[PDB]
């Protein structure tokens, strides 16, 4: 019953697929800024995810824990890299609990490159790593996450470019990298039933 | 703080070394006399957050009115260190050093109460635990706020904390002005280390 | 009222809050509670970390990126890697912060307001609270490249003053003085990173000085007229110069990024007070590039 | 005057009544008696009770009637038993009080004075003194009938916000939202009382919430504009809906009363202070339905 | 409180349970720090019953003049909790925090005596046990009234108690104004639990 | 606030710095430090003299 | 003991559970009275390794002669538990309960010395620390062997240990017979857990 549900919630699901193009033109390769003098110049990221709702929406997990009220869990993340021998670069995957629920100055996007790189995270080198994993411990300050209300995301995940994506010089041809973001839950705690459920 | 990668194996240390520790201790014994090892100890030491807090008579004032500002500045240890973490937990201590001239035509006294964090003086009663001092005989008003919370930890500078934990409320029958110094109680601590913000140095007006 | 006093007269002193600045002792603050012994439990189950996250060594041991240099196949050998007129090719070895940016805003067409913004790393952020420091500085140098890039990078340590070029409002390195000819690194402690065998290297520099501790002022308020505290806060510097020019087929990039991480170990701080002329203050990005920031003073009343 | 002092100077502080708010410690009040150790004996022979009548668990365990509903053979199934626009069909699960009555009096032909009167049960009366609570709520549902009445009553628990219909001066349940169609109780924890087998049932609801403690504000000052503390004080609600319509020969009544008792167990309170904006106050019935009551404020001097 | 019927046997508890107790204690250890278990402890804690008690000079004032009112309001613990019981027993404690401006042209002092409950100042002597303080050096006048009674217990707010037990009588040579806080002595307690009264919430003037 | 005072009244005297001229005793000066027991080591290695 | 694989994630526990711990403690409080939690404590408790150790007069006997055998049997705790680890560290304690009939025509005494582990009585002197008892007045000879070693740890039942650490040497002027019980000193412990061997049950002669 509940066990089979918890097992299903631990199933990895492709949450996203990001394509990095050596062409260093858009804010796609924008690398972390050394400083942040104003909020108009926040830190640029390749992609971000508001957890745990993001993972509760993929693989049809939300419909699995329907009629349940509270959830407690750690978010598991895995990046599978697929790069060609000609594109070099290194990124940083970090998370920030309630990053959007605190004083602006205390946000990861409102600090220096030294600060951002100081958050809990893992590095990713295109020519060294084939994949990197990371665990996000239950970061809520509440005893549990309200599944029906779904307005309690307690952690933000970010993917920042430490260095610019270096590829061969050309205008006729583009060098690609791309990536596969997988996520799932662990340390799952599901409890209490309810006839109501998060509309989604 | 790295949580995924495997620590670098190619490490080289210059100089034939020592017990960098033995030498360190040797130095504190000749030029310090104390050994600061844990930053939490600085959450026990009191530090001023304002050399002058002006207040009017008969005004129930929540310290958040002062705290919200000082928490962002990063002047004292509680504020400065809070920027390295995301959550806090435990009570708080405050000391108000009176600097208000005392008129004999009055009997100035200071009262302190509890009140849900971020509540306004007009939406809370004046009962529960309380402390009172008379600046004429006791210039320092020392009070502690226990950690009465609905949660085991609160986000530092959270934007949703509405009466989740307890806070302090100040009051005096006369218009006061005091030096405010704070610290955490013997249980106060920060948790879940994150990246530090940017530091602000000197400012000045120039040419152009 | 049975027997009379036999107790001696005791000498008094009216000193409320005696030593409130100390970390240990007995506090006289009245607890607004029910139980005189009100007390919470341990941090177990409150925070996920299995280590004391407030230990000075833990905080200063947190790695952070200070530089992301660009090494071209065009750069010359035995010449500190150019990074404008800032640091990175040349890195001041020390716990205090050495790099800063100046935020200039208009006020009138007859004046501007310059504010120093220092991008502190965890260890540099901590050192700012004390007057003097002593520690083993650690630096990790990564070369973001491909398997086709070749060449050799040199990183050596030079104790003493750092050749600099002070500015009206800052301080930078004097690269011209750190070239293979005027600055031979034959006898200096060094490491040669060969892109063919390694991609990384962690260099640990123990505390070496004719002083027991060094100042923590760092780059704070350092410029043409005030650059002495800067020199009194480092003990030396690291220099990154190519030994073998960067080679790269045209199938790849003619560039490679050099990332530099910084942190400290065997840390010890002295005094409980900033060495700066102003209070420790956190820079808070205003909403607009024109919005003004708050300026704190050291005025008592 | 034989030997001179060898005692050190001791630091003082003028703080009379230090921590008078605490329950334990040493009181400095001068006893207006004869013996410094004046003291009475135990409560044995003073009070008949063989149990400490002031224990929080004992007081909150005292049962009290909150509702006396009317179940007709006319009421529809899967529809919360109607009790006007008040509670009972729908019961907010929580220690704080949720029901109140408004006493309106005239003053001028241009204004009226509304006073909230809350009919607290022993446990609700206690919870009012503290800021937060945590406990196992107990409810006993009795069906006053005859051996000829048949039918089945359903009582289920729903965690979370309670569907309500705020008023200019109160808050009631949104029955239309709690009907068998829009509110299926198939997965919810429930009990079905069959008038053919039982007349009573005691339902115990343990504390379940994503919070460690819940507020104790309850219905106090709750209305259209202020209904947030209300929701922050309960964690859920119980719903009494007929599964099988009420059957009754005409030899008996076409009615049956449903009595609901309330009390708490495994009680724990936090803080020593009301969470309300005003002081705890006991409503005292004036001599006349027009006589005015005393209004307390929170003004200091 | 049921005294005749046989407790219900048909009891059902929702949710697979626990040691609701183990979890409770776990919570107080993270969000409280203390464990309130007996309401009698709140008869030891002091609470204000009036933030301003105005009195004239040379006026022997029985505290029943203040007590009779505050006992009915239900603001403090002694009053609030008294409504749940029928009898009381034991002594009482009072603390008067002076808020009266002090003139140097005077020497203000506070005297407190004993007097049969519900007696008038004019029908009792000024002898027996007594306490005295000088607000200029000691702002707080703390005194305790022993339980000298003709009966082992007295009805709460009884209408026949005429000098059955002892009470307090206040006095000052100057016109005073103080914050009054009370509590029971280490023997004070209530007994014989009954049904609670009704609670009063907010009051306001409206339309019509 | 459980039991009442049983302690006798103690006689006072306002004499700050009582005997500050003496070489031995307990000093009441507040240390502007971190540790209440701040203290250096011996003179060994500080001065060359062996006496 | 797994050191490489990632612990299984598909775990299911039958029965609605509890604080298997709360119930456990509840049981020891009703049917035990003590809470054994660490096996090292059994290296402090003494246990017999031989109910009869026969020795001749004037014979310097190293206990390894007895120890080598008993260490393999697995009867006592030191032997039994040693099979779960690879290294040992710390001193040892021995108690010899005399069971030798005492002739008044003699003065029986017991002497114990130190000697390099695995050395023979004929290749070591009789000096250094020593203890002596007289069975006629003290039937129990209790002695402890410190951990004097060239290494921080020794392999359990190593085949190369030749005088690396200290051992005990027994001696008596008369022919003795005693019950020998041993244990480790307050520093003795095993380290580096490995796989357990096989246990031996009952043995018997049968048909065929």
């Amino acid at each position: 019953d509940t066990h089979s549900i918890i097992q299903f919630l631990q199933r990895p699901v492709l949450i996203d697929n990001i394509e990095i193009i050596a062409g260093t033109t858009a804010d796609a390769a924008k690398p972390l800024s050394r400083y942040v003098l104003d909020q108009q110049n926040s830190q640029k990221y390749v992609r971000s995810w508001t957890l745990p709702s993001t993972v509760l929406k993929a693989g049809g997990k939300a419909q699995k824990l329907a009629n349940f009220k509270y959830l407690r869990c750690d978010v598991q993340v895995k990046l599978v890299l697929n790069a060609n021998p000609f594109v070099a670069g290194r990124m940083y995957l970090a998370y920030s609990p309630y990053d959007d629920k605190v004083d602006t100055a205390r946000s990861v996007l409102q600090t220096s490159r030294a600060g951002v790189t100081g958050y809990p995270g893992v590095e990713l080198d295109f020519q060294l790593d084939n994949s990197v994993e990371m665990t996000i411990p239950y970061a809520s300050f509440q005893e549990a996450y309200d599944l029906v209300t779904g307005t309690e995301d307690f952690v933000q995940l970010y993917l920042f470019p430490i260095t610019p994506v270096l590829g061969p010089k050309s205008e006729s041809e583009s060098s690609k990298v791309d990536i596969s973001v997988y996520m799932w839950l662990s340390n799952i705690s599901l409890v209490i039933p309810t006839y109501r459920m998060n509309p989604d | 703080i790295n949580i995924g990668n495997k620590t670098n194996e190619n490490v080289i240390s210059f100089f034939d070394s020592t017990d960098a520790e033995t030498q360190n201790h040797d130095v504190l014994m000749k030029g310090c006399g104390e050994f600061i090892v844990n930053l939490r100890t600085l959450l026990r030491t009191f530090r001023t957050i304002t050399d002058n807090w002006i207040l009017q008579a008969n005004t129930k004032t929540p310290i958040t009115d002062l705290t919200n500002t000082t928490d962002a500045q990063g002047r004292d240890y509680m504020s400065y260190l809070s920027y390295l973490y995301r959550f806090y937990r435990g009570g708080r201590r405050y000391k108000f050093f009176n600097t208000t001239p005392l008129k004999q035509s009055q009997t100035c006294y200071i009262r302190s109460f509890l009140m849900p964090r971020n509540y306004s003086a007009d939406e809370i009663n004046v009962d529960g635990p309380s402390h009172i001092t008379y600046p004429v005989i006791n210039p320092v008003h020392e009070v502690e706020v226990p950690f009465y919370s609905q949660y085991r930890k609160i986000p530092i500078a959270s934007t949703s904390d509405k009466g989740y934990d307890s806070s302090l409320m100040y009051f005096s029958n006369t218009s006061t002005t005091q030096i405010v110094a704070r610290a955490g109680n013997d249980d106060f601590t920060f948790g879940w280390m994150i990246g530090p913000p940017q530091l602000q140095g000197e400012t000045r007006s120039v040419v152009p | 009222s049975k027997p009379r006093n036999q107790q001696q007269v005791c000498p008094l002193q009216n000193v409320p809050a005696w030593g409130y600045s100390l970390y240990k002792g007995i506090d006289m603050s009245v607890p607004l509670a029910y139980d005189p012994n009100n007390e919470l439990g341990d941090l177990k189950d409150v925070f996920p970390s299995a280590v004391d996250e407030m230990a000075i060594g833990y905080v200063c041991g947190n790695p952070a990126v200070k530089h992301v240099l660009t090494w071209k196949t065009t750069d010359a050998i035995q010449k500190p890697i150019a990074n404008g007129d800032d640091w990175g090719g040349v890195i001041p070895v020390g716990m205090p912060c050495y790099s800063k940016s100046i935020r200039t805003i208009k006020i009138s067409e007859t004046e501007n307001r310059e504010t120093e913004v220092i991008d502190a790393a965890p260890c540099e952020y901590v050192a700012n609270m004390f007057s003097y420091w002593r520690a083993t500085m650690c630096y990790r140098i990564t070369v973001v490249k491909t398997a086709f890039h070749t060449g050799r990078l040199e990183i050596f340590f030079e104790p003493g003053v750092i050749p600099v070029k002070p500015t009206v409002n800052n301080i930078g390195p004097d690269q011209d003085q750190l070239t293979g000819a005027v600055a031979p690194s034959d006898n200096n402690y060094k490491y040669i990173l060969d892109l063919t065998n390694d991609t990384e290297v962690t260099i640990r520099v123990p505390f070496v000085s004719n002083k027991m501790f060094l100042k923590t002022a760092g780059i704070y308020g350092a410029n043409s007229e005030n650059n002495w505290n800067f020199h009194e806060s480092f003990s030396g510097f690291l220099c990154i110069r190519p030994v073998t020019k960067l080679m790269a087929p045209d199938t790849v990039s003619d560039n490679v990024s050099i990332v530099v991480w910084k942190w400290a170990e065997d840390v010890v701080v002295v005094e409980p007070k900033p060495l700066t002329s102003g209070p420790t203050q956190v820079y808070r990005p205003p909403p607009t590039a024109s919005a003004a920031v708050e300026v704190l003073n050291v005025e008592l009343q």
